[PDB]
């Protein structure tokens, strides 16, 4: 079971503050590319009640 | 340059406004005085000055 994740910039979350000097607010945004997929799903089984 | 002015009350993150340096010009001209005069060449000789 495979976590891809993808980053134009580097390769984790992307976490960044700025400043606004018009408004004179910080602002700190998060941003990620994120899918799971299973190679093989055969490879898991489930327990259901 | 335009004379000093105010700052403005300015709600907390509120845009920062425009109040910027304006311009104006004072046009010189430059008129041309003249003056003149003429002395013979017998009395630049025989004056006592
Ligand atoms: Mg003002
Ligand atoms: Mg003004």
């Amino acid at each position: 079971i495979h976590t891809i994740l993808y980053a134009p910039n580097g390769q984790d979350v992307e976490i960044k503050d700025y400043e606004d000097p018009i408004r004179d607010i910080t602002g700190v945004n998060g941003r990620l590319h994120v899918d799971c997929q299973y190679s093989q799903g055969r490879s898991s089984a489930t327990v259901q009640y | 340059a335009s004379d000093e002015e105010f700052a403005r009350p300015t709600g907390q993150g509120a845009e920062i406004r425009d109040d910027g340096e304006t311009y104006t010009t004072v046009a010189w001209n430059a008129t041309k005085l003249t003056e003149g005069s003429r002395v013979t060449d017998e009395m630049r000789d025989q004056a006592m000055v």
